[PDB]
């Protein structure tokens, strides 16, 4: 099971 | 990043008897190529194509494969269009290799 | 022996649209299990290996929805590095991220892992020890220093530590049977008569899981290191491994070569000649 990024780049 | 190819049978060659053909594209970026499988230099219809996935070393790889039954006539290459290269790749199958 | 789950996230942009394609690719002990193309006619989450069916349709729903984030994630993140390095949207660019953890014989944690690459090369890598991020170039520092004012590292280190560990146990109980088994190698040589006195003695090695195998040719119980042709692990196409080893040798000296074959699916290391 994937997470999820969190700042962008 | 430069294609490698691989031209192979899926089982040792028998002349007559049934087998698969694998063309094993490795090591290119960017991910968009085009590749083609011929029988007697003439693009073979109905090739199968392996989802796009990605190594380590974040270059792309494909598995082409197609049906065929060998025989001591019928020659099999493969070519190959990357954005890498300027002419086109081609690559021909060697049962003993 | 060791286990691991990786996801191999990419985004490639396509020009004269502002939505990029997104490939998400979830691999249990180096096997896909899990994919995701937003190209596909009705795009989500689907299973790759038979033991993924035993999974509620609302588990497929959870995942499906975190794929639908990430390619805004990408989306806004390619538009960025397109400004960070003066690029054109004219032409198609590439995001690519591997994340994941390793697991010892014992399912205890050994590392966690979250790398980028910008047009298939390092961008930002989070170190080992999912506190301190390394930029690649110049420009991986804008994300450097943004990441580290946010603390995004912190946000990674509980997954990593945490969620995949937990995820990871509970696949490797549902697969157990197809992720414990191995293939044997079928190894033979054969014979290639040549010029000048000379052939060439090729032994293969067909339909072996998992992909790591060591083949080796011996004059006598002496390892030719030298001049011993090689060809890259190629897939079968039926879930297992092919690789040939060859060894140019003069005619009738064909019994003083020996070719060995190592494999952890092995009930001994292979040894043979020709015929």
């Amino acid at each position: 099971a994937s997470d999820e990024n969190m700042e962008t780049m | 990043k430069t294609p490698q190819i691989q031209v192979y049978s899926r089982h040792p060659p028998e002349n007559g008897k049934p087998n698969i053909l694998n063309c094993y594209v490795t090591q290119f970026h960017p991910p968009h190529i085009e590749i083609q499988m011929l029988k007697n230099g003439k693009k073979i219809p109905k090739v199968e194509m392996s989802d796009m996935s990605f190594s380590k070393d974040w270059s792309f790889y494909i598995l082409a494969h197609t049906e065929f039954t060998p025989t001591e006539t019928d020659t099999y290459a493969c070519r190959v269009k990357h954005a890498s290269m300027a002419e086109p790749k081609t690559v021909y199958w060697d049962r003993d290799m | 022996g060791p286990h691991s789950m990786r996801y191999f996230e990419t985004a490639v942009s396509r020009p004269g649209l502002e939505e990029p394609r997104y490939i998400s690719v979830g691999y249990v002990d180096n096997k896909e299990f899990v994919r995701f193309d937003s190209d596909a006619e009705n795009p989500r989450y689907e299973p790759r290996a038979p033991w993924m069916e035993q999974e509620g349709p609302e588990y497929w729903e959870r995942e499906t929805q975190k794929a639908k984030g990430q390619e805004q994630w990408f989306r806004v993140s390619l538009r960025n590095l397109l400004g960070y390095y003066n690029q054109s949207a004219g032409g198609s660019h590439t995001l690519q991220q591997m994340s994941g953890c390793d697991l010892g014989s014992d399912w205890r944690l050994l590392r966690g892992y979250l790398q980028f690459a910008y047009e298939g090369r390092d961008y930002i890598a989070l170190n080992e020890d999912l506190k301190t991020w390394t930029a690649a170039d110049m420009a991986a520092q804008i994300t450097r220093r943004k990441w580290e004012q946010s603390g995004a590292a912190e946000h990674y280190k509980a997954y990593l530590e945490g969620e995949c560990v937990e995820w990871l146990h509970r696949y490797l109980k549902n697969g157990n049977a197809t992720l414990l088994r191995t293939d044997s190698p079928k190894a033979h040589v054969t014979h290639h008569p040549r010029s000048k006195g000379e052939v060439t003695l090729r032994c293969w090695a067909l339909g072996f899981y998992p992909a790591d195998i060591t083949l080796t040719w011996q004059l006598n119980g002496e390892e030719l290191t030298q001049d011993m042709e090689l060809v890259e692990t190629r897939p079968a196409g039926d879930g297992t491994f092919q690789k040939w080893a060859s060894v140019v040798v003069p005619l009738g000296k064909e019994q003083n070569y020996t070719c060995r074959v190592y494999h952890e699916g092995l009930p001994e290391p292979l040894t043979l000649r020709w015929e």
